[PDB]
């Protein structure tokens, strides 16, 4: 309207955005600081930062924006370009990229009592440090801290924001049920803020946000965790096989490429900071461990299992421990030409004897490999059965705490 | 008082930076460039792109900034940031995304006579057309082409650089501040003027200037962490020929097993050179010779397993062949005697069909040795000559081969 | 604030910023330059370029914006756009993938002497010669070069604010180190110029990497494939799965050379030390391949085309088992019957003296193993000891 | 050129000020009509849970201060002024992806003698997505372009749909505007609703830019031929082979071998399928779904095939043939399966007893591993007999849930409306 | 120049940019369009963009800059920057990735006459509709649809310069080759604007792919690893590696189908011949390895639980082997006698058995020689027909 256009060319004659506005020298101005996430879009892992769709709610005061409505028809507030007046240099302080400030540069609303409420929109990305060590039953503690670039404690004085009805003060980011998409894999525990300063430095205060998010590992679980268990099931079957089936080392070294594979396509996921090894890469080590020592002692079943007499000697103590403690204990108890023909015949008859005899020694030796196969079975079927679960339950007791402490 | 303040407002006050300084209407402003070097950051191969950190210098002569120096206190040259002046549009035509003009507009130094110097630093990504014919022992050359983006060779006349009368044709180099990539090794870095000759004067596009690179790939590392595992891999394919043909002996899961290494090293490959389709990489060609013969040798091993586990069953062993394969390649009582001499034709019924068993297995070996023979000498001569010829690529020794100059200072 | 509102318009009326603010052009603005690292953002080794988010705190005198504090209301530090006063071209040499100058227009902190501080900030990509001759253990030492582009050091002088940069609010990294650094100043004469000499300030960091990450993620996987490439002199030849074994380790190391040569930059300055152990693992691989191969050929030879040579048996049957301590080697028609009786007698002496030439050479071949199997558990484990100067076994 | 004339006096001898809302009162309100044209669907990026969109944003309002007498100067019916001289609503994508909340090319607007002022801009939107991926890949998605006005409050500004003459009434147009001259059709993703809608937040107030917005709805389906064809049909064979590796005798020794690969190749389908979607934990996919339970059946069968060849490879010397498990797999399941079927002479006495003794014990130790041969038959014809029709089943089941999964015929649910452009209001 | 600053002062003095270049609002601007290829950038299939880099020339008359050249010195033509001037609003209607209109305001050259030349860079990243039907020889046809944004066609016109772009400095691709390229004037109207006609020009360019990184790094392994499908058939059961090469190949090939659909957009509009053919070539394999289990089974059938249906004997122990020429096929005394007499017995039972063993290992012989021909007869055929 043209009452419009006069009550603005009066406000703007002499007003110099550039001037922070203090009444007098000395003054501080008060500076109220809110956020509003109206979408948590990414945590990248990889380069450790945090993707957000936010309003920045600030307030403060502005003298020489100050009029009389009666003398201007009644208007009572302005919708003015936010380059127009003076404003807080307020950005993120902990931002990954080099984008500090803002990106949609939205009117402030100008009341005729001074008041300066602006809620300029932008998408941040944030540095977090990533705590990897339950990955991917990990809570993450990412934090938006936000002040003054230009100005300190000497020129203003940053504050919460204030509620809808301007009575209390909201110490926490402000979720709009209306505007707010859920990340589908992080589920927001806790959302203070605080105000915080420095012991070393009293010119230093901003106001940070905090972010205590949960993963949702479901995706993890399905394409890592059970292809695994899997695997580790047929890393036990192996000692089930006998020797004489041909296809132990297939089965266990399949197993055990199976499992490399699936550890080196996880190393693209999880974080490459050194300072831990995710509960997920520690199962995944243990059970390739455990699967290269099934290939070992499958190897030495095998070997046992080959053995002759022409060739081995059992010692006393194989004899001792394999025939006759462990069985008991695994449950696996097991005219001349008549004068030559008649030579002829003796020798065929020795030759019989003398394979008997082998024969029983060779199966000696393949009886001695049947226990050790046995009993290497129950071992490793205890020991992936304890340590799994040890693993997974380590994994499961690793909630946020109540109290965000911030 | 720093005199510089009205001498600045004196020059650029009644100045028009849209106006090219042509003291008349025929003069043509000679414009001057020379490119320095300080560091060859990376040549993208699968996009072609050469990316470097160079310091362009451009100099001409603006007769409006001139000036007295003895009306200034002895002012002869002063510091204009080059927006506030007219400049050249010297951009680089050749570059893969949009960027023509420089990184930084640094200031323009102006000498009391009009002389400009303007040394502006820029991070340019040109196109370098690759040629995979001799990868990883290939030299690219590779190209910079300035030109003026505004003005024809009637308003501006580009030339290289001269100190001392001689015109710098070379890129240079300062070794105050150059880094060695530690991949490419520069051999020639000649500059020249060049002119495309179906335009005319006009047209903006008829004279530029080009600064070559012509750089050589250091092949250790690829060597080293490529080729020699290939070849390693790919020589166990004659093992083959040792193994029994028989069940247990695995000739066929070496082989096969080899044939996918070599697959696997293939997809390697494909990540280390551009896809372009003017010419197959050397390390390619190998790879593709060397699965060819893998599954030659899959096909062999195969034949040798059917003929060694033949049988008279199945088949009959023909004299013709046995003679090539095995003499130029390599009351009660009568019951009880029926009884023994039943079970004395059995065994030796069943000793012969052992016999002929045996002799198709020896059949067998011998092919087995020969082709053995044929093969490591065909993987032997096809490695040699492939990584020989790759070691045979040398850099030109001129920068232009008709030319007999070395365009070096 | 009217006050400030005033000095501003004062300051400003008549004030060029594209003039050097000395009193005379014979002087040289003294320009103190701090660097304060905030966050080492990522070190490329591929493209060997260093992220680092930092701070250019940049001092200096402007005589032209001085005021007298008791004519505007005793004030006596004001804040003002850095694009309307004059500012130091400061420029990275070195830069590789950004921008050269400051690109952040943040505001400075004009004081009533004149004396300004301006603190932007920047991102910078500098180029870093990264040494991938000891990776993962590695240290890094590459550096930021700053110095004013377009002046020489007769018309602006730049000093350090000290002799190292700031680095009091560093955030820690989590892959690398800050075991040191420090700022030098160079003078640099050109033999074209010799009057006018040419400042720079070179900062540079020590970053000693973590090596935890690439040591579980690839070293302990190589190493235990590299075990068990041995085991395969353990295996029984009857088992017939030898091959199955040896080319299931050369397939693994494969892939694993694979992400190696996906991890390093491809510069032949310097051999990695990864890259050539993944070579000699091979080549350990190959080696056994080769001489499996040769075993399984000895055990399955045939007596009645080979015979065993005379030194063969004294070597492998009189001498090597005896070495050994620690293995259990052992060390009418009634005529027609008898003729058949006969015959069938003859045939199994022949069998059994065949069966025991084969025998023989299934002796040698498991000898040959045996001694193979010790030989690779000895050089394996001297090999896993001994690399990187033995700091992967210290870890 | 008379333009050159009006335009000096509407802009420079009326004092225009930009940056005033076009309304003779300060309590008016300026109703800002606005309607989406979509010129192409660019993508749909699921890991990244993107919508790029090519569109042509249509702003319809009245400026007051820029009418004119068309008959004052020469005939003039209409004007093109750049945004950056008049007053333009601030309309903003919310829940853009990228740092982009405008449009991309400011083009001019077109003014009529009466006021009305016509903005169509250009742009390239990319907004979050979030994405189902429950039926995967015969998945049908719910996009939404959410516009706000930032810039001014519900009792400043109003957006509105754009309305529509047909015969003389006007009706919104309450969806997506296709133009057949400007469309083209996405190869992976048909159109199958595209309603808009003007939502109030009652819950909030007129004194804030939070009450009002207009919403462009897209649902689409996916097309599935391309996943069917390359990933589908050779994972569901592959799996086929894992079932048919029950009739390898066990004498063969590739039992373990064609069972284990098997499951290795199912293992490269489920890791390349999970590197097409978003790492989500709302929902398993189909396809995910099916491939755990393909592999999980795959290892029971290995483990199935391991007992067959434990069974088989049983002899007296280690394991006795007891009198349940001979009747069990030996006379029952067999036909419940339908399954086939002068001292010399006293030494020559005593050696040709012994010999004769000892091929008799040869011989019954060769029929008890026949028997052990036969039991293990007997299990793996009854493991395929029990796998295979679960395998087959199981495959049936969840390719064809999949299939019957269809876009509700009518977006929001409790509106019987069709927000189709056949049949407006 | 002192006469070419007053030039310039006099001709942008009272010049107002908003305004059309009409001497009555009634005429209708006339812009010669002329677009020049520079190098196809790339052409991204999966994203199905298009990226180039051009120079889009254009051309006009601007009656308010003329000047006599005799009262400028002689003067007649001038370097302008474009924001002094009005220009026309081009517009690329299917950007896809990039920028609607000019970006890099260049300089443009002024005649005396007000004659305007403007040949200002783009790189435009336009809408590509890829035809994935015979991928890797396929030619695409994608074009860049160029228009007025605001005006209408009474008020601005368009027209182009040549009925064809301008590739006299076009790069080399490498990947692509430009077999035809030409560019058509369209009258349009539109639903938001149906009053009047909107122009515009579509500049289409044909580019056929040159297939020798796709078979050199696809095709061929994919037939290197399809033929070994047939060795199974010749490889004897007795060998114990028939599965083993079979699945091997298999495996080999169902990783290649898995990198040959990386390589082309997810679009069901058409299926890729090379993927119907690797997908054909996959059931061929899976049946081979189907009748090369039913071989192995026949191979190792005991005589005692299986019985050979007479079928079976007379099909393929008389009739095949017949056929198929090219193959080479075909007191205590009386425990001794008594014990000596069961010997005897066992040995007949023991050869009977095995004569009927020896039937079923030459029925799976004649099968799987059966399969090699037709196998044989396949390769042959398809080779044929390729040629
Ligand atoms: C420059 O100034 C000096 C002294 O003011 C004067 O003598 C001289 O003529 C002027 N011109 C030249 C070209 O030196
Ligand atoms: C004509 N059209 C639909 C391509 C663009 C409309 O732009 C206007 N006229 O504002």
């Amino acid at each position: 309207s043209v009452m419009e256009d006069t009550l603005l060319s009066v406000l703007f004659e002499t007003y110099n955005p550039k001037v922070r506005p203090a009444q007098t020298v000395g003054d501080k101005v008060t500076v109220r600081v809110g956020l509003t996430l109206t979408n948590l879009l990414i945590l990248n892992e990889k380069i450790e930062e945090m993707t957000t769709n936010v309003f920045l709610n600030l307030a403060w005061t502005d003298y020489r924006l100050q009029w009389d409505p009666a003398a201007y028809e009644g208007i009572k507030d302005l919708r003015i370009p936010s380059s127009d007046v003076w404003q807080p240099d307020i950005v993120l302080m902990n931002n990954n990229d080099g984008s500090f400030e803002i990106t949609l540069h939205v009117n402030v609303l100008v009341q005729h009592t001074g008041a300066v409420s602006w809620q300029p929109s932008a998408i941040y990305r944030s540095s977090c440090t990533i705590k990897v060590m339950y990955f991917p039953f990990d809570w993450q503690n990412c934090t938006m801290v936000f002040k003054s670039y230009t100005y300190d404690t000497s020129e203003v004085t940053l504050q919460h924001a204030l509620d809808a009805k301007g009575e209390r003060e909201v110490k926490e980011i402000v979720i709009n049920k209306d505007a707010f998409t859920e990340n589908g894999q992080w589920s927001i525990e806790h959302k203070p803020s605080r105000k915080n300063w420095r012991s070393d430095d009293p010119s230093y205060e901003d106001v940070t946000f905090y972010l205590i998010i949960q993963r949702k590992p479901l995706f993890y679980i399905v394409y890592t965790i059970i292809p695994c268990i899997l695997i580790s099931i047929l890393a036990i079957l192996v000692f089930y096989l006998p020797p004489d089936a041909g296809e132990k080392m297939s089965l266990s070294i399949s197993a055990l490429l199976a499992v490399t594979v699936f550890l080196l396509l996880l190393a693209d996921k999880v974080p490459e900071t050194s300072l831990s090894v995710p509960i997920i890469i520690r199962y995944l080590m243990f059970i390739m461990i455990l699967v290269a020592f099934s290939v070992i002692l499958s190897v030495v079943v095998l070997n046992l299992h080959h053995r002759s007499p022409n060739t081995h000697t059992m010692p006393n103590w194989i004899r001792q421990i394999f025939i006759e403690t462990l069985p008991p204990f695994l449950w696996i108890q097991r005219p001349q030409d008549l004068k030559e023909a008649v030579e002829a015949i003796k020798y065929i008859a020795e030759q019989l004897e003398s394979a008997s005899e082998f024969d029983d020694l060779k199966k000696d030796w393949q009886y001695v490999a049947m226990v050790a196969d046995r009993l290497f079975l129950y071992v490793f079927f205890v020991i992936c059965s304890i340590g799994t679960f040890s693993i997974f339950l380590d994994a499961s007791h690793n909630v946020p705490p109540d109290n965000p402490f911030a | 008082e720093n005199e510089e303040g009205r001498l600045i407002e004196k020059l650029l006050g009644d100045y028009d930076k849209r106006i090219i300084p042509a003291k008349t209407l025929d003069h043509i402003i000679d414009v001057t460039l020379k490119l320095t070097l300080t560091n060859l950051i990376s040549l993208n191969e699968k996009e072609e792109a050469l990316t470097t950190n160079v310091w362009i210098e451009i100099q001409w002569n603006d007769y409006r900034l001139s000036w007295n120096t003895s009306e200034y206190e002895g002012i002869d040259l002063v510091r204009i940031p080059s927006e506030l002046l007219w400049l050249p549009d010297v951009v680089l035509e050749n570059n893969v995304d949009g960027q023509f003009e420089v990184a930084y507009y640094a200031n323009v130094l102006v000498y009391n006579d009009g002389s400009m110097y303007w040394l502006p630093p820029a991070i340019y990504r040109s196109t370098c057309p690759i040629a995979v014919t001799y990868f990883p022992f290939d030299w690219q050359n590779c190209s910079l082409v300035f030109r003026s983006q505004t003005y024809n060779a009637h308003e501006v006349n580009l030339q290289l650089s001269a100190e001392e009368g001689e015109a710098v044709e070379w890129i240079h180099i300062d070794p105050e501040d150059f880094t060695e990539n530690g991949e490419w090794t520069i051999r020639h870095r000649p500059a020249k003027k060049n002119y495309n000759w179906q335009l005319t004067k006009d047209d903006t596009d008829f004279q530029e200037i080009i600064f070559f690179l012509i750089i050589q790939r250091k092949p250790l590392f690829y060597i080293i962490n490529i080729i020699a595992p290939c070849v390693l891999i790919s020589s166990l394919v004659v093992l083959v020929y040792f193994l029994p043909a028989q069940a247990g002996g695995q000739k066929c899961t070496l082989s096969i097993s080899v044939l996918l290494a070599q697959t696997i090293f293939l997809f390697l490959i494909a990540q280390k050179v551009p896809e372009t389709s003017l010419n197959v990489p050397l390390i390619g060609k190998y790879l593709i010779f060397v699965m060819f013969v893998s599954m030659l040798i899959v096909m062999n091993c195969v034949i040798v397993l059917n003929v060694s586990l033949r049988t008279p069953n199945t088949h009959s062993l023909s004299e013709k062949i046995k003679h090539l394969f095995l003499g130029f390649l390599p009351p009660e009582i009568k019951s009880c005697v029926e009884a023994c001499n039943f079970i004395a034709k059995s065994t030796k019924e069943q000793n012969d069909s052992g016999s002929e068993n045996e002799n198709w297995v020896l059949i067998g070996k011998v092919i087995d040795k020969a082709c053995f023979w044929i093969a490591l000498l065909l993987f032997s001569i096809g490695t040699l000559a492939i990584f020989l010829t790759g070691h045979f690529n040398q850099v030109p020794e001129f920068p232009f081969p008709g030319d007999p100059r070395k365009y070096v200072p | 604030s009217e006050h400030e509102t005033r000095l501003v318009a004062n300051l400003l009326e008549n004030y060029n910023k594209v003039i050097r603010p000395v009193e005379h052009h014979t002087h040289f603005v003294d320009i103190t330059v701090g660097l304060q690292l905030i966050q080492l953002i990522s070190v490329d080794e591929v493209n060997q370029i260093v992220e680092t988010n930092v701070r250019l705190r940049q001092q200096w005198i402007d005589v032209r914006l001085r005021w007298n504090p008791a004519d505007y209301g005793g004030i006596k530090k004001i804040r003002l756009p850095s694009d309307d006063v004059w500012l130091p071209d400061l420029v990275l040499y070195n830069n590789a993938d950004g921008d050269f100058a400051i690109v952040h227009m943040t505001k400075l902190l004009l004081d009533y002497t004149g004396k300004i501080m301006w603190t932007p900030p920047a991102i910078f990509k500098s180029y870093c010669e990264i040494i991938v001759t000891h990776f993962p253990f590695d240290q890094q030492n590459c550096t930021m070069k700053l110095g004013i582009w377009t002046y020489d050091g007769t018309k602006v002088s730049i000093s350090p604010e000290s002799d190292r940069p700031d680095l009091s609010t560093f955030m820690e990294s989590g892959e690398w180190v800050m075991k040191d650094y420090r700022g030098w100043k160079h003078w640099v004469y050109y033999t074209c110029c010799p009057d006018t000499p040419y400042l720079d300030i070179t900062y540079h960091f020590i970053m000693q990497r973590i090596p935890l990450y690439f040591v579980v993620n690839v070293i302990i996987p190589c190493l235990l494939f590299s075990f068990l490439t041995g085991l395969v002199f353990y295996l029984p030849t009857d088992s017939g799965e030898k091959m199955t074994l040896s080319i299931s380790v050369l397939l693994s190391l494969t892939v694993f050379l694979l992400v190696i040569v996906e991890l390093i930059p491809s510069t032949s300055s310097a051999v990695p030390l990864i890259g050539k152990y993944m070579l000699f693992t091979m080549i350990f691989v190959i080696s056994s391949i080769i001489i499996t191969v040769v075993v399984i050929n000895t055990h399955h030879r045939s007596p009645s085309t080979h015979t065993m040579p005379q030194w063969v048996r004294k070597i492998f049957i009189d001498t090597i088992p005896n070495v050994m301590f620690f293995s259990t080697m052992k060390r009418p028609d009634v005529k027609s019957a008898i003729e058949g009786v006969k015959y069938i007698a003859e045939h199994m002496k022949s069998d059994e003296e065949s069966s025991n030439a084969a025998e023989e050479w299934k002796y040698v071949a498991m000898v040959i193993d045996h001694i193979l199997l010790c030989v690779f558990m000895l050089i394996c484990i001297i090999g896993t000891v001994s690399v990187f100067a033995g700091r992967l076994i210290e870890l | 050129n008379e333009e050159e004339r009006l335009i000096n006096d509407l802009l420079i001898v009326n004092k225009y000020n930009k940056h005033v809302r076009p309304v003779k009162h300060n309590n008016e309100v300026v109703n800002i009509a606005l309607s989406l044209t979509l010129s192409n669907l660019i993508s749909l990026k699921e890991t990244d849970e993107t919508l790029t969109s090519n569109v042509w944003m249509d702003h319809a309002w009245y400026d007051h201060r820029l009418t004119w007498n068309a008959s004052e100067y020469s005939d003039i019916s209409i004007l093109r002024l750049p945004p950056e001289l008049v007053w333009i609503p601030d309309i903003v994508l919310q829940n853009n992806n990228d740092g982009q909340y405008h449009v991309a090319y400011f083009c001019n607007v077109l003014v009529r003698p009466n006021g009305y002022v016509t903005w169509l801009p250009p742009a390239i939107f990319r907004s979050s997505c979030p994405i189902n991926v429950l039926y995967f890949p015969f998945d049908w998605q719910n996009c939404s372009l959410k516009f706000t006005a930032l810039n001014y409050d519900a009792n400043e500004i109003t957006m509105d749909l754009m309305t529509d003459t047909i015969d003389g009434k006007d009706y919104p147009i309450e969806w997506i505007i296709i133009d057949p001259e400007a469309f083209t059709e996405n190869g992976e993703w048909e159109i199958i609703h595209k309603p808009a809608k003007k939502n109030i937040y009652p819950d909030k107030f007129p004194n804030g830019t939070n009450y009002q917005d207009v919403t462009f709805y897209l649902i689409i389906r996916r097309k599935p031929l391309f996943y069917v064809i390359n990933f589908i049909t050779p994972c569901v064979l592959i799996s086929f082979l894992a079932s048919l590796a029950f009739y390898l005798p066990a004498e063969s020794g590739e039992k373990m071998s064609t069972a284990i690969s098997v499951l290795l190749a199912q293992a490269v389908f489920l890791l390349l399928t999970s590197q097409r979607l978003p790492e989500t934990a709302l929902a398993v996919p189909l396809i995910g779904k099916y491939l755990m339970f393909i592999m999980s059946l795959v290892t029971g069968v290995i483990v199935n095939c391991g007992i067959v060849l434990n069974f088989h490879f049983r002899t007296p010397s280690t394991h006795v043939l007891s009198t349940r498990v001979k009747q069990i797999f030996l006379e029952k399941l067999p036909r419940i399966l339908h399954m086939s079927r002068h001292d010399e002479i006293k030494s020559g006495i005593d050696s040709t007893n012994y010999i004769v003794k000892q091929i008799k014990e040869k011989n019954a130790y060769d029929e008890e591993v026949g028997n052990w041969n036969l039991v293990g038959q007997t299990i793996d014809r009854l493991s395929m007999f029990i796998i295979t029709p679960v395998m087959v089943l199981g495959t049936i089941f969840i390719f064809v849930m999949g299939n019957f999964n269809h876009p509700p015929a009518k977006p929001f649910e409790g509106d019987p409306f069709d927000y189709s452009s056949d049949h407006p209001r």
